[PDB]
């Protein structure tokens, strides 16, 4: 059948959402649901400060590669596009997101960094990164690159547009079980387009419990 | 891949999925079975519910309701990582905390709990209940030599719920707190409520037989043995109850809580709870909340309701395990 772009190019999303300060629905008799966790950022940075464990998780997922699986992936993408070291993953982020990262981490290590922007061009960056002004360009770029998996580390605006177009094969979602002030949020996942298939162990880090759940695009 | 086939052979004696007992319908747990990885700790609880429905034995019981049952299960909860208050349904802890403080004081007076609007023991203290237990000379709500009495006065002769049992009987609690404090490697740190001699004098025998503690690297772990476990109504609270108890003991002994281990003996599911559990098993767990204890409390006896705070409890909606309307 008509293979989906997100499937051919293994394009996933990964994020961490905390609970929003919905003033006064806050005391009991409050209803909870998956959308309870939607707080992504505040003031161009993270609502909660930094979460060590969440970070360990982020780096672990976005840098992990399986060399023995590439050949299979190469063949897939080639056949798709009508064709015939150190494998790396690709991370795609919005410009705002790229700037909110401390210089010491830019560009994200052991990862092919791709930034989405209209106000900036390659001449405005000093780092080893790819710049693109259209989502369609990411696809062209992916078709030309050697990589394992592609991760949309987002920016709320980025997450939003990649979900509408159905470019996400799975969502690695981190539920920060605490509340902070926020100004940007993750889109409300439609229980019909995506369904949770895995829920991890629960942990404590930086004074808050959290877990990791994996959403998957339904058939 | 040669191992692959040997695995298949080694299962030559696992017969057909028809003699899998209790005619269970898959469709009732689609969401539950769809899940690939179920690592959230709440699944230790849910998985048992599933096992008991799918492989449980049909038995009758002291009540007549009829239950499905299995024997011998174990759950482990990491209190240094979270507070295990189930999320697939709503739970309140005010009651079980008042009950716990009530145990610690060695009380056996049900009125004390009822005056705090905690009815956990109300049914076990009525004239009828007491009389059916043959405790004709027992005043209404005088529960008898139960938990509290055994924890502070094991061995002492029970008179009534108003008596003063000071320096009478063995004060186990006091004893275990001393053992953890001064002899942390002791393999004799147990709290026992199953006083064989006083069983018939109790409103009813205790379900939580004993607790054993373990201390290592400044961390306290607890194992509690439950003889009779009501997966639908009881267990959720039992888990919470002892997790809180482990925190308290851990604190007054200058240690950090670690593992709370729950050993289930007769683990049963009341037939009249099945529909509600089906519903529940299809709900995905939310991350557990946390428990905060006033740190200034240094004595196990100085705790009060306001010294306990549960934070960030995200849970599905309330469920009556016995739905009618
Ligand atoms: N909790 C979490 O897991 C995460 C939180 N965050 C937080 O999110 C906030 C940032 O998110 P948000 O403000 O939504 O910003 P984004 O990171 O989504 O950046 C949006 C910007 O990226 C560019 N862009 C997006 N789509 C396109 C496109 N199709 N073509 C060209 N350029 C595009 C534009 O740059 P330009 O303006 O140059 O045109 C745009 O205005 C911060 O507070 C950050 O801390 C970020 C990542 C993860
Ligand atoms: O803390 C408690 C107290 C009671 N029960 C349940 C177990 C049984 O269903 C019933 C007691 O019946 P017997 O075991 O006494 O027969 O109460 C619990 O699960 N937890
Ligand atoms: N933390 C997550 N699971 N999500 C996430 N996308 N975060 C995240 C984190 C970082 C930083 F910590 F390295 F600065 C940078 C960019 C993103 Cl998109």
């Amino acid at each position: 059948m008509m293979e989906q772009v997100c499937d051919v190019f293994d394009i996933y999303a990964i994020c961490a959402c905390c609970k929003v300060e919905s003033k006064n629905e806050g005391k009991k008799n409050e209803v909870f649901n998956n959308y309870t966790f939607r707080g992504l950022g505040n003031k161009g940075v993270l609502p909660w400060k930094c979460n060590s464990l969440d970070m360990k998780y982020f780096c672990a997922v976005t840098t992990y590669v399986n060399e023995s699986k590439y050949e299979k992936l190469k063949y897939k993408r080639c056949k798709y596009l009508n064709k015939e070291k150190k494998l790396q993953n690709v991370v795609v982020m919005g410009r705002t997101s790229w700037e909110s990262i401390p210089k010491k981490f830019k560009p994200l290590s052991n990862r092919i960094n791709v930034i989405l922007s209209r106000t900036l061009k390659k001449e405005d960056f000093d780092e080893d990164v790819y710049i693109i002004n259209k989502v369609e360009d990411l696809i062209v770029l992916l078709g030309k690159l050697n990589y394992y998996k592609c991760f949309i580390i987002g920016g709320s605006v980025v997450y939003q547009e990649f979900l509408e177009k159905k470019l996400i094969k799975k969502i690695y979602f981190t539920r920060i079980n605490s509340t902070y002030e926020c100004d940007v949020f993750f889109p409300e996942i439609n229980e019909n387009e995506y369904q949770i298939i895995s829920v991890s162990d629960v942990y404590t880090s930086n004074n808050t419990t959290l877990d990791f759940i994996i959403y998957k695009k339904t058939n | 891949d040669e191992e692959e086939d040997d695995f298949v052979y080694f299962n030559f004696n696992k017969e057909k999925e028809e003699k899998n007992k209790n005619s269970i319908h898959p469709n009732d747990f689609q969401i539950y079975n769809s899940l690939k990885y179920k690592y959230h700790p709440e699944y230790q609880y849910l998985n048992i519910i599933y096992d008991i429905m799918m492989n449980g034995n049909k038995q009758s019981d002291r009540t007549g309701v009829g239950v499905l049952s299995k024997f011998g299960y174990i759950m482990k909860f990491d209190l240094s990582q979270y507070f295990p208050l189930l999320t697939t349904k709503k739970l309140f802890l005010r009651g079980i905390i008042e009950e716990l403080l009530w145990f610690i004081r060695g009380e056996t007076n049900g009125n004390t709990l009822l005056n705090k609007n905690v009815r956990i023991w109300e049914a076990n203290g009525t004239r009828e209940f007491l009389d059916n237990r043959k405790l004709f000379h027992r005043e209404v709500n005088d529960l008898g030599p139960i938990y509290g009495f055994q924890w502070r006065h094991f061995g002492a002769e029970y008179t009534n719920m108003y008596d003063n049992y000071e320096n009478k009987g063995v004060d186990q609690l006091k004893n275990i707190i001393n053992l953890i404090k001064n002899d942390p490697t002791s393999r004799r740190i147990l709290l026992c409520a199953w006083n064989v001699k006083d069983l018939d004098q109790m409103a009813l025998p205790p379900c939580h037989i004993l607790c054993q503690f373990y201390v290592f690297d400044g961390k306290l772990s607890c194992i509690m043995y439950q003889r009779s476990c009501d997966l639908g109504l009881g267990v959720p609270f039992n888990i919470a109850s002892y997790s809180i108890f482990t925190h308290m003991i851990a604190q007054v002994c200058n240690l950090q809580p670690a593992q709370f281990i729950h050993v289930l003996g007769n683990a049963h599911v009341y037939n009249n709870h099945i529909d509600s559990l089906k519903i529940q098993l299809n709900r995905i767990p939310y991350p557990f909340p946390t428990l905060k204890l006033n740190p200034d409390i240094k004595n196990i006896e100085d705790f009060t309701i306001s010294d306990f705070t549960i934070q960030n409890y995200v849970h599905h909606e309330k469920i009556s395990m016995d739905m009618a309307a």
